[PDB]
């Protein structure tokens, strides 16, 4: 059971969902 | 993040530039033949009929 410092378990924190909205370029690229 | 200076990172953006105007002369290209045929079956194909006639 033990928590790892770096995990954001070690701090009262619990991710439940990450996602990305959009991905875009460079105006030059675009 | 370990981003480049901005001076380079135009050169790395005029990089990735470069690689999409190398598949856009390819592109036109390709355009140029498959315009330049049909001319040349067409000129043909005239030609053909004037020495019939």
């Amino acid at each position: 059971p033990v928590i790892n410092p770096n995990s954001m378990a070690a701090l009262g924190i619990e991710v439940v969902d990450v996602r990305i909205k959009q991905i875009n370029l460079p105006t030059e690229v675009s | 993040a370990a981003r480049p200076p901005e001076e380079v990172k135009a050169a790395f953006d005029d990089a990735i530039a470069a690689r999409e105007n190398e598949q856009q002369y390819i592109r036109e290209a390709e355009a140029y033949t498959n315009e330049v045929q049909p001319r040349a079956n067409g000129q043909a194909q005239r030609i053909l009929e004037e020495a019939r006639a």
